[PDB]
């Protein structure tokens, strides 16, 4: 945040740091979560009429 | 799926076929079959000209 910075009621009309607003960046990133698995198309009509 | 399906899960249903395919020709007692006689009684009593 900027300073206030004062002066006598008629003094030298100054100028005072202002607030240094930053951006601020983030990414979603490259990588992923994931689960990866693999199903023989057999197992799925393997077990589809044959699953308990 | 490769684990995800035991085979205690899978009920493996089977084609309804039987295979008893034993002995059962009876032609001895095929012969004389349809024309069995069931007695009233245990005795079956008849004659024979012997002379």
């Amino acid at each position: 945040q900027g300073v206030v910075g004062g002066r006598t009621r008629t003094g030298a009309l100054a100028n005072d740091t202002q607030g240094t607003i930053k951006g601020a960046s983030l990414s979603v990133p490259d990588y992923y979560i994931k689960h990866q698995f693999d199903v023989g198309k057999d197992e799925i009509v393997n077990s589809d009429a044959t699953g308990k | 799926l490769t684990n995800l399906t035991p085979t205690e899960l899978l009920a493996n249903k089977a084609v309804d076929y039987l295979a008893n395919s034993f002995l059962v020709e009876t032609p001895m007692l095929g012969l004389l079959a349809n024309r069995v006689i069931n007695q009233k009684q245990k005795a079956i009593e008849w004659g024979a000209k012997v002379a």
